[PDB]
RNA sequence: AAUAUAAUAGUGAUAUUAUAUUC
RNA sequence: AAUAUAAUAGUGAUAUUAUAUUC
RNA sequence: AAUAUAAUAGUGAUAUUAUAUUC
RNA sequence: AAUAUAAUAGUGAUAUUAUAUUC
């Protein structure tokens, strides 16, 4: 191995027992800075005693990426390197794992929820932390929950022997600071946050560094709105006339908008309350009105998409909807919204496959792509775009554009509800840097809005010399984002090179004084009358607050046989097996094919069983009848029953 | 009130009236049912409105006449020369019982009998310990609903833990049982449910049992 | 991913639980081999059970490949994988290594000095075994020891469950063997030493395989 | 339909806990057996299953035992066997053992085969229940098998051992003069069981004297 | 043959008897 | 999934439904 | 179920949606 | 320190060297 100078430089504080946050641009090999830090601290030790490492990794493949590396680095020095990650944290003896390993692979949520159970009784355990992306360190993140056990044991009285902590970071953030003062403060408090009294970046090595790592151009593409709608024009008619329908049953703001969203959600919030003597009635209707407000939001995400895509793209994003509905089965209102759509389905599709209205956002875009493609046929892009919508939306609009065709596009999004051939990728976002994949000279932000850290940490696609980012907007207001975004960097930069001219001393200080305030800070009747479940859709009897469970402080499942002929199921579409849990089904309303979702039905133990969540409820009190909606169990209160297996 | 109980059973309570509610039955259950009315002064009532009925059971009691008077007939008889009748008899019947169709590797397609929908394919279908048949793949997974079995049991080594259902447009037809067998979790499949199409020809057919239905059946295999 | 139609060939035989020494070309993916028979093994227990598999690299490259694989293959699916070399072999407790962990890759002699130290009792805590480059297994080489304590526990009076034992060569060998017999003797030999009751070769496959692994042609020089 | 006070006299025994159950002659401890007896075979998981030992000190105790178990757990799959001292000798008992889940004992044959040595340990059952527990103390039968337990358990042995059940009306306070030397002998007999847990009647007292009334007792001298 | 309980004698281990059970 | 019985069409093997049972 | 980021609404604790991650 | 392979000398156990590996 031959380590490059300013790796060194940052690691030098470490080795020498500092608490210390590293700050150095993405992609200048962090990695090795690591496994310095790592060998040089367990090198130190005398005979008789021993160090442990943990290192904390935020995402499953940096998980296991530190691990194998570490793994093959550490194997022929003596060390044992483990990890514990969500699949394997079950069932293990935690305890001895930590105990007989030497270096530590963690997600932080492990260690978090090992704390809180007790099995690892105290931090003194571990002789040096590494926070992978330590700027994450602040509010109810899992690695400042870790901190707060830490600095729990530091302030209190308890005198055990602390661990060395180390950050990594490209960019710690100045929050939302307006001036270099206030920067200094976030920094500060993120600095106790983290018990570090140092912030190493690279000075003297500066001209090595710069020929590793080089800062992309940025360029900024203000381009026009579409100057007219004919799909928008048509289309806010069967928003208007399925309000229209809702404004026949209801008793009782721009179209293509955010604002739309929330009151249209608000409204369909606002129809699960609404009450009447004959309830099959009031079934009818709310299921009515619940599926009024659905297909608005449809509509309503069909506008954005078209202003951000292609119309064609937001017509087949309809098309999917209705294909979806009449998968469903078919009901009487569902039928009718169709056949209104089905009207004007000749005269939509007659609109967008005119070529007069492709948007000038597209046009530039391909403008772009077709000049940078023209001068290197070899670049490989990556295209950020805020939807996974415009993910598949832009995904067809490139095999879809003959100008195009040299692009061979890629999709890259999340698990959830150059040598190779394919030039662009195609992304929604990335959490923090990630690991690291094929250089893109080329990185287009479409419609893309991040914070200082974001931006800092995108650069590491461009390490390059020559790579390029495009900002492209119809908004004006994202590139004044940007923009600021940049001025927040230079404060940044600012304020860390003004802290490091500091005395430590003074600065430990500081930083014991913020902890202590916010330590002191930090340390500042349910009913039990019964209760309903009712759908939030067909207003149905699911189940009572008697029969609901609580697993685990968490989750709630139903005892009786008297919910199991409220629901149907099938196979879950995404398998997944979190805790103690394994997912095996979905489960959803069974009365006149409702089929809203209720939950899920999963694995615990020797038993099968249902969980369900508040979120899909409305609760109705017996004695008063007032109905309410609730957030999640958390904002629920009543007497929550333990989940007794002998019951 | 009772459909019918097979043989004797287990002993119920003496009933001194027993009513016969447009029931026809053979003679060995005519002899069992008067088990209810052992005590002296028990009455059995046959009502119907079929002049069938009551002469269907007139010639059981006939049948019973006959009955006891061939027993009579045969204790009469010597019982070597009856061991040697027996024994011809025994091997008749199992020269008579000691006295299989080429299966079609042709893949076909099993589709819903209401909704004619696509289910399954004939090369997913594997079946397991010579009678139950499922199916593979992760494909058929969106082609049914389940809801939690109203009457769970247990047979041989499998158990019952759901119904399955048709889902498209709620069609909602059953299409069989989702079980639980050794450590597989498994739907089960009955051909009775379903239409086989073989859409080399097209030919639609149906099926009533699994054992008509001669096509190639491949093992169930754990190591697949 | 996508295994090729030899590789479930060659598996095949272990999957349904016989003894097996799997006999094929150099570089026809045999890493993969090892994962799928291993994948099953570990699946096929019910819940309230579970099984432990150990594999043996003979040279501390193959360690740590073969540690690393198996690591990124199984750690989705909830199995633990570790290992024990020379370098991490001392003033560590090797039984709760052993115990806390689902999958093992060790180099032989540190599993025969534990074996003769006493902390590892038995090898009845390994469901499974599989031997890397198995035609080593005979005379006084550390698979061969291993073995003896395999077969020692085997023949023996008293014997607890024994873990399934696989077997990987390209070649078998035949010794010093002059004729067919010979061979077929020091063949049985060496299936005799590992407890191997079948030889695993791709017949039905050999196309596929043909078209993977060439035989490269050989001249002499004189 | 079990009364409440059986399940919450069965409550501590289905937590996994060893237990003295104490409830007065009548109140129909055998449904407490079968509601403890049922939950322990059902709570083990796919790959292992449960062994009950039930131990009657009377033969007509051991019949019906044996009768109410092997109608109760036909249904759910449990094999359902018993071995007196007629049916003890010339057979198998370590196989009839191995191949049953719920085996009906007179302790004397779980004696004698445990110092004959063809049941080697305790830890093939994973529960065991002593009806009248009050026994097991001295040179008892029931004192016998427990002090294999203990043996065992104090040992080095490491190997599994069942939970404890016990049920009597009465523990006893021996020859004690008063509450101390009372709490002593009860301590005593816990330890003899090993037992952590006394359950009684509490909450559902009042359902409990519904059924078994305490008879008023004249001195006539 | 073993075990338990009660009475009695003995400072006690125990001993006698009564009663019951088990193998 | 198998088995038995009853009614019903067929000359019959069978077939449909009903009823009951077993694995 | 928890967490983070972004936009939007609100003076704000917050709320909605979007995106991503973890257990 | 142990193990394997190859060449060699010897009828063989082995022995020398070469080579590789492991603890
Ligand atoms: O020493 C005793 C013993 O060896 C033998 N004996 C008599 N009954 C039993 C028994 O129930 N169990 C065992 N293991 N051994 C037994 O008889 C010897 C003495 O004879 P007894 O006269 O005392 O016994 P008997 O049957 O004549 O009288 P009883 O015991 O019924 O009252
Ligand atoms: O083909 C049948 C069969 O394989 C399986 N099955 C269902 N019940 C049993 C049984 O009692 N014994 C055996 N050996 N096999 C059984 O299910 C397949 C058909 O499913 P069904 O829908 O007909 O079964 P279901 O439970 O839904 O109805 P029912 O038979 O109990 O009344
Ligand atoms: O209330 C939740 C929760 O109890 C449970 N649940 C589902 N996924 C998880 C998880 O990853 N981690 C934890 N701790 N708990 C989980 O399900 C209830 C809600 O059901 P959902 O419909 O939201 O779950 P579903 O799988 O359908 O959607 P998603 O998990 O993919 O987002
Ligand atoms: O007798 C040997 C032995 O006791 C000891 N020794 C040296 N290396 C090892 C080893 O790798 N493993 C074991 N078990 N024992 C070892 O040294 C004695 C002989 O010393 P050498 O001069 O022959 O060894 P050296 O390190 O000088 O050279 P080399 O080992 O590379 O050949
Ligand atoms: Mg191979
Ligand atoms: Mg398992
Ligand atoms: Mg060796
Ligand atoms: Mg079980
Ligand atoms: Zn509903
Ligand atoms: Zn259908």
């Amino acid at each position: 191995f031959k380590p490059r100078n300013y790796q060194l430089e940052l690691a030098l504080p470490a080795m020498k027992g500092k608490n210390t946050i590293i700050c150095a641009p993405t992609g200048c090999g962090k990695t090795f800075v690591s496994l310095l830090i790592c060998e040089h601290h367990l090198k130190k030790f005398p005979q008789g005693q021993k160090g442990k490492v943990v290192f904390f990794a935020n995402q499953i493949p940096v998980y296991e990426q530190q691990k194998s590396v570490f793994s093959k680095y550490f194997e022929r020095h003596g060390y044992r390197v483990t990890g514990i990650s969500g699949a394997t944290a079950e069932n293990v003896p935690v305890e001895q794992i930590v105990e007989n390993n030497d270096i530590i692979i963690l997600t932080p949520q492990i260690l978090v929820n090992n704390l809180k159970k007790g099995t690892i009784p105290s931090l003194s355990i571990f002789t040096l932390m590494i926070f992978d992306e330590c700027h994450n360190t602040s509010k109810q993140h899992p690695y400042n929950m870790i901190m707060f056990n830490y600095l729990d044991q530091k302030l209190g009285g308890s005198s055990g022997p602390l661990p060395q902590v180390i950050g990594l970071t490209a960019s710690v953030g100045v929050g939302d600071a307006k001036n270099t003062d206030e920067a200094l403060d976030y920094i500060c408090k993120l600095c106790a946050s983290l018990d570090a009294s140092v912030i190493a970046t690279v000075k003297h090595n500066l001209e090595e560094l710069e020929q590793v790592v080089y800062k992309p151009q940025k360029f900024f593409r203000k381009v026009e709105s579409r100057i007219s709608d004919k799909f928008k024009y048509i289309i806010a008619q069967l928003m208007r006339d399925t309000e229209s329908l809702a404004k026949r049953i209801c008793k009782d703001r721009e179209f293509g908008t955010q604002k739309y969203e929330q009151w249209i959600v608000t409204v369909q919030k606002a129809c699960m309350v609404f009450q009447m003597p004959d309830k099959d009635e009031e079934s009818r209707i709310c299921k009515a009105l619940f599926l009024y407000t659905s297909h608005l939001r449809k509509y309503n995400d069909a506008l954005i998409i078209s202003e951000h895509a292609r119309m064609k793209d937001a017509l087949d994003y309809l098309k999917d909807f209705f294909s979806n509905v009449r998968a469903a089965g078919f009901d009487e209102i569902e039928q009718d919204l169709t056949q209104r759509f089905e009207e004007k389905l000749q005269e939509l599709e007659s609109v967008s496959r005119d070529p007069s209205n492709e948007n000038p956002k597209l046009e530039d875009l391909c403008f772009i792509l077709q000049e940078e493609y023209h001068l290197n046929p070899e670049t490989i892009t990556i295209l950020f775009v805020k939807t996974r919508a415009l993910v598949d939306a832009l995904k067809n609009w490139i095999e879809g554009n003959p100008k195009l065709s040299f692009l061979k596009p890629g999709i890259l999004t999340g698990r959830g509800k150059a040598s190779g051939d394919h030039n662009i990728l195609i992304a929604t976002s990335v959490a923090d840097e990630g690991i690291d994949i094929a250089q893109c000279n080329l990185v287009i932000l479409y419609e893309y809005v991040g914070n200082v850290i974001k931006m800092i940490q995108t650069r590491g696609r461009g390490r390059a010399r020559g790579s390029k980012c495009f900002l492209l907007t119809s908004n004006a207001g994202v590139i004044e984002k940007e923009q600021i975004n940049m001025y927040k960097e230079k404060m940044m930069n600012d304020s860390i090179l003004r802290l490091q001219t500091w005395d430590e001393a003074v600065f430990r200080e500081k930083i014991l004084h913020i902890q202590t305030h916010e330590k002191f800070i930090r340390d500042s009747v349910p009913d039990k009358e019964n209760k309903k479940l009712l759908c939030r859709k067909c207003k149905a009897l699911a189940c009572y607050t008697a029969d609901v469970r609580v697993i685990e402080e968490c989750h709630y499942t139903v005892l009786g046989d008297a919910f199991k002929e409220c629901f149907v199921s099938r196979p879950h579409p995404k398998p997944k097996q979190f805790s103690s849990f394994e997912k095996r089904a979905k489960i959803f309303c069974a009365r006149q094919n409702c089929s809203h979702d209720w939950g899920i039905h999963v694995k615990y133990k020797t038993f099968e069983i249902p969980v369900i969540k508040i979120e899909s409820f409305v609760v109705e009190d017996i004695a008063t009848g007032v109905q309410t909606l609730y957030s999640k169990w958390k904002d629920f209160h009543f007497e929550k029953i333990p989940f007794d297996p002998a019951e | 009130i009772a459909t019918s109980v097979a043989d004797e059973g287990i002993d119920i309570a003496q009933c001194n009236l027993v009513i016969l509610y447009e029931y026809v039955g053979n003679v060995i259950k005519m002899i069992q049912t008067r088990g209810r009315g052992r005590a002296r002064g028990s009455k059995c009532f046959l009502l119907t409105s079929n002049a069938g009925v009551i002469e269907k059971e007139q010639i059981n009691m006939y049948k019973e006449k006959m009955m006891n008077d061939s027993i009579l007939r045969l204790q009469t008889w010597d019982e070597a020369v009856f061991r040697e009748k027996i024994l011809h008899i025994q091997t008749h019947e199992k020269f008579i019982r000691d006295s299989k169709p080429v299966p079609d590797k042709e893949n076909k397609k099993l589709l819903c009998r209401k909704c004619k929908a696509l289910a399954c394919y004939t090369a997913d279908v594997r079946v397991i310990e010579e009678c139950h048949y499922t199916v593979l793949g992760d494909a058929f997974k969106e082609c049914f609903v389940s809801r939690p079995h109203p009457k769970p049991k247990q047979f041989s080594s499998f158990e019952k833990r759901a119904k399955i259902f048709c889902a498209r447009q709620n069609c909602s037809h059953d299409w069989g049982i989702h079980v639980k067998y050794k450590t597989f979790e498994i739907p089960v499949i009955k051909i009775e449910s379903f239409v086989v199409e073989d859409i080399a020809t097209g030919v639609q057919t149906l099926y009533s049992k699994w054992k008509d239905f001669h096509f190639e059946k491949i093992p169930f295999d754990p190591a697949e």
